[PDB]
């Protein structure tokens, strides 16, 4: 009961293991919102193709996680919930869609056009993903140039890391009823090591 | 989040009696106390008068004692602090702050307000 | 084909399951990783790291550097405590900026033990004796150093030893705690007074400051994992 | 943290005589190991006590005034001897840090110093977008090196955006007046690589702020002198460029 | 039917999986392998076969046979380097249509040790001494023979042995370097001079060509598979 | 892939299915059980336990206190019953309300034996004698002492024992009977008659009561779970 010598503590573990680094990160939680579509007419701004660099930084909620450390390793699992409507008030019609998801290894040629050559990478994966179904999941492993990842870099050569890029365009082709989607990412740190740790980052980002 | 908003402030006269009050809001009044610190320009964190919300038991500082009276509200969570009988040396930038409790002590709070001058104005 | 049946919750995504999925990049020579360290295993090892807590967040030492220099004036002898705190994580707004706290407002509940050491940083020469005070929770907060003497206390002699250590106990109720505001389960107070007082020698300065720090120990552990982040 | 209490006055003078220096140390007992790991050979030119020996680098005067005070590693001991040429003469370069910061003062000062070696300490600009930012010069101030004040670093932020009272995560001994004298920190060679380049990257970062002001009886020495000696522990450097001499 | 379950990522298509699929013609009789010399196993082997490199790709030279023909004129001994390299892959380009560069473009990293091989074509009875030189990375183009003395240098002898064989060495910050142009990790530079100077008997022609070659070694390495193929 | 066929009842759903779906939430530390005294494993359980029957639910007695309170009054001898029951469960508004009941009315059938406890609430002094009767299933009720004399009964004296046990055997044409009101399966009635009569001394309160009741045994079984809640 009541006491205050100066021990090391008292007695030993009570079980801490939801608290644990793996389980701690073993959680997906939104990263970014692409938007593409499936236009009939020629808008080059929504031009079918979206890019997104694959970067934590861009939300909050993983971002600050990730940040009480320094160094890490990690199985960056990926997860596209893909969701489509129709803009215009129109009783137009539209078959089941197709998207083709690309993660682009880092360093390798961002897709501008979805006319390229680049877009058919012999050697980048792709995702084919038909609409109505379970969300396309892929795995891309610890893809780091060094041993570890670095959130905060001292010293000079901010572009991180670099995960890579993320690339989605309608398969399907023009048809005459404008279609609209939104592919939403979520990133699932499995297998996730750190190394030394610093103050949490009080403020905003 | 607990707010305390430091209202009764202003430039009087020099025994001109001035009260001030602080609505708390947060928290359930009881479960703190109450008190006042004042800070003349450019120098310290010095205090006046705070009592227990609970208990109603009056702690003044030794300087004031006399002229400053201290009285809580339960019903509106807000505390009276009657500066009566004002001096030069009372012009300093007021502040409440809640207690846990009880009495003026070099900090030993923890919600501040924003701070509300009052200037003990002499002809 | 084999005869299998599609249950509920196929085509379905939970964001918490754990499944294994396609590999992107088949042969991948992943770089090796070296011993960097400061390799981390669980959380609760960040807790028992002392962290210096910001006793004095008073309107203009708030947010600034003197939010930690508890100052130990010359007023006269008062039983009126130098500094009281709650032990109420979340609850009260100095445990929750310490690293300590920092980890409880990731979690519902907390239990175990914690340790509070006072590090005194006066002049060689001065001494004196500190009553370090603990009152366990729902008790009253203690306001007279009579009140505060007659709970568990340690008495902090500055002129031998300046480093005092007084580890709070686990005098709790429900077997799990709130790290929020209730008074089911509302934590206690921390408070010391002036058991003799401070006797400088010469004209050396007569205000000197103590610094603070709180950890968590082996028996410290957490559950049911939420988050609070904004934009 | 670093709640000890060796003794309090002064017993034993050890002196740490390694090559061509000599230390004379208040003691020699009392030292913190960064994460418990002592700066061991990558698993090279091992050149050993050659660059393997104490540097001391400029004093600086402690004031009531005083914010604070920031090195960087290797940088700092980037004009020393045969580590300072190495450093330039090479493509690699790992090395450990004995970062041993003396501070000397009467029974009659009184006050507090901790001494904080933050790994890969990048310095205050809110640009999460675009760090690193200050230039090269700015970021490297030698052996002469950068201050807090309340490239700007602000103190109560670490110089980081940070609270000053979590800094107690990265390895640190408090140089408090009324007992130690002498901060002893061996620092490990920490980075995202198993050697890299050390004119661009800087591993370490001694941020030495005072966490108690400075307060001295009646009239005596309107300010004391804090003097850091680092060395290099177990290094290697690969692999010699046309000695390229200056 | 055996309660399954269809998880995330079911009727998606990953073009580099790797499943089991309906064998369109059964009981088909391939045809047997036969031994036909050359079997390859892997691409690092073929980078591990000596090619000749185009060192001359000027104005005039470049898209033609000359490219591959470094000429020792008969010019004052100025410590101005016949030839000079960088030994920056694709970065550079003449490591670049090398059977060597041509492996690396297809990989984002490069490890290991690289070996450049001179062969002099020129008369038996011709003789003198050159100078090979290495700077590794970071370092200066050695711009004098004084200069790239000081380094990494091979002293080939002509009159003697007609192929002099100069191993790069493994002297590199990060574990896998950059096949891109990096400043943060840059190839360094390869150089020859004349030690001494060229000596032909008799009027045997003064002017007389020497080819070079780049291989790969044992421990020569690449990762992350990557394309340029346009239309 | 594995070769599998998708059989008929695939995506329904079955509400009294038993599969294995994902859990919410891993590494959740599941506060641990205690031993609280009076763990429940089955419902027939319930029943084992005596419950009071609210035999008097007349008019004015029935939703008040005074439907437990059988009272022997003073009145002639009359064959004609003190109290009469039927042994048909939800077939009866009497042995419905309690505990025993309460379980029968979520099952279709019931079997095995039952027992009715009488407990007498009399004066010490208070002498005399009772028949308790029992009358088998399909037989007419008996309204006399000599018509109930005949079957199975239990002579209860007062004088002595304050409490009489008669357990109603198994004697059911059917090895699962019916909850509801039927002919094919109908209980049967217990009966108490004036053996004697009352015989009180002195001046004490001529009138008393006796309360009652009943619960299952080891050998008591149901079937077929169904409800019955309204709105």
């Amino acid at each position: 009961p009541s006491d205050t010598v100066q021990t090391r503590h008292v007695v030993q573990h009570r079980s801490r293991s939801e608290s644990s680094i793996e389980s701690f990160f073993a959680r997906g939680a939104c990263v970014t919102i692409m938007t593409v579509d499936n236009p009939a007419s020629t808008t080059n701004k929504d031009k079918l193709f979206a890019v997104w660099k694959i970067t934590y930084k861009d939300t909050v909620q993983l971002r600050r996680k990730l940040e009480f450390f320094t160094y890490s390793r990690f199985d960056m699992e990926l997860t596209f919930v893909v969701t489509a409507n129709f803009t215009e008030t129109n009783n137009g019609h539209a078959l089941n869609q197709v998207y083709q998801i690309m993660y682009v290894p880092p360093g390798a040629p961002v897709p501008e056009k979805w006319d390229d050559y680049t877009w058919q990478t012999s050697s980048n994966p792709s995702i084919f993903y038909t609409y109505g179904t379970a969300p396309a999941r892929i795995s891309v492993p610890y893809v780091g140039i060094s041993n570890a990842y670095s959130h905060f870099y001292d010293g000079f050569s901010a572009s991180l890391n670099d995960f890579g890029i993320l690339a989605v365009r309608v398969v399907n082709d023009h048809n005459p009823t404008k279609v609209t989607s939104k592919i939403r990412v979520y990133l699932k740190p499995k297998h996730i090591r750190v190394w030394c740790p610093r103050p949490p980052r009080a403020v905003a980002y | 989040q607990v707010q305390l908003q430091e209202s009764g402030g202003g430039s009087v006269q020099a025994g001109g009696s001035l009260t001030l009050s602080c609505a708390a809001s947060g928290y359930a009044v009881s479960r703190y106390s109450m008190g006042w610190f004042r800070q003349a320009p450019g120098k310290e964190n010095e205090g006046v008068a705070a009592i227990d919300s609970s208990g109603v038991g009056t702690t003044y500082a030794d300087s004031v004692k006399g002229r400053f009276t201290i009285s809580r509200d339960n019903a509106k969570d807000t505390v009276y602090l009657r500066m009566n009988s004002l001096k030069p040396e009372d012009t300093a930038i007021y502040y409440c702050a809640s207690g846990f409790g009880l009495s003026l002590s070099r900090y030993t709070y923890a919600y501040w307000g924003q701070g509300t001058q009052v200037t003990v104005s002499s002809h | 084909g084999l005869p299998v049946m599609n249950t509920p919750g196929s085509n379905q995504y939970l964001t918490a399951d754990n499944f294994q999925s396609p590999c992107a990049l088949p042969e991948f020579d992943v770089t090796p990783p070296i011993d960097i360290p400061g390799e981390v295993k669980n959380m609760m090892e960040l807790a028992e790291i002392d962290t210096m807590i910001p006793f004095d967040l008073s309107a203009t030492k708030k947010n600034t550097m003197e939010m930690y220099r508890v100052r130990l004036s010359d007023k006269p002898h008062t039983d009126d405590p130098i500094l009281c705190l709650s032990l109420s994580p979340a609850s009260d707004p100095r445990l929750s900026h310490t690293m300590l706290g920092e980890i409880l407002n990731y979690y519902t509940h907390w239990a175990g033990s914690l340790k509070f050491t006072f590090l005194f940083c006066g002049s060689m020469m001065a001494t004196g004796k500190l009553l370090v005070s603990y009152a366990p929770p729902g008790a009253d907060p203690p306001k007279k150093r009579k009140e505060a003497m007659l709970g568990t206390h340690v008495i902090w002699d500055i002129g031998l030893q300046s480093s005092c250590t007084m580890v709070v106990p686990w005098i709790s109720n429900t077997t799990y705690r709130q790290t929020i505001d209730d008074s089911f389960t509302e934590g206690g107070y921390i408070s010391v007074f002036y058991q003799t007082r401070i006797v400088v020698p010469l004209s050396t300065p007569r205000e000197m400051d103590i610094l603070g720090f709180v950890s968590a120990c082996n028996d410290f552990s957490v559950r049911l994992l939420r988050d609070t982040t904004h934009i | 943290s670093p709640n000890i209490e060796a003794c309090g006055y002064s017993d034993r003078v050890l002196q740490l005589t390694l090559g061509n220096s000599t230390i004379t140390t208040q003691e020699a007992a009392n030292s913190v190991v960064a994460y418990g790991r002592w700066p061991e050979y990558l698993r090279p030119t091992e050149p050993d006590v050659a660059a393997c020996r104490f540097y001391t680098l400029d004093t600086v005067s402690w004031t009531k005034e005083s914010r604070g005070w920031w090195w960087k590693l290797p940088d700092a001991l980037r004009d020393m001897g045969l580590f300072g040429q190495n450093m330039y003469y090479h493509y690699l370069g790992r090395s450990g840090y004995t970062v041993h910061v003396q501070c000397n003062a009467s029974k009659f000062h009184q006050g507090a110093l901790g001494v904080f070696a933050v790994p890969e300490m990048c310095l205050a600009g809110d640009s999460n977008t675009t760090t690193m930012h200050t230039s090269y010069q700015n970021a490297n101030p030698g052996e002469k090196g950068g201050t807090f004040t309340g490239f700007c670093p602000v103190d109560y932020l670490l110089g980081n955006g940070t609270l000053l009272g979590n800094a107690f995560v990265f390895p640190h001994q408090i140089i408090n007046l009324r007992t130690n004298n002498c901060a002893t920190l061996v620092l490990p060679y920490v980075n995202s690589l198993s050697i890299d380049s050390m004119v661009k990257h800087n591993n370490w970062g001694i941020a030495i702020l005072p966490l108690a002001p400075l307060n001295f009886a009646s009239e005596s020495s309107p300010e004391i002198p804090i003097t850091l000696t680092i060395a290099p522990m177990c290094c290697e450097f690969n692999g010699l460029r046309n000695i390229t001499l200056p």
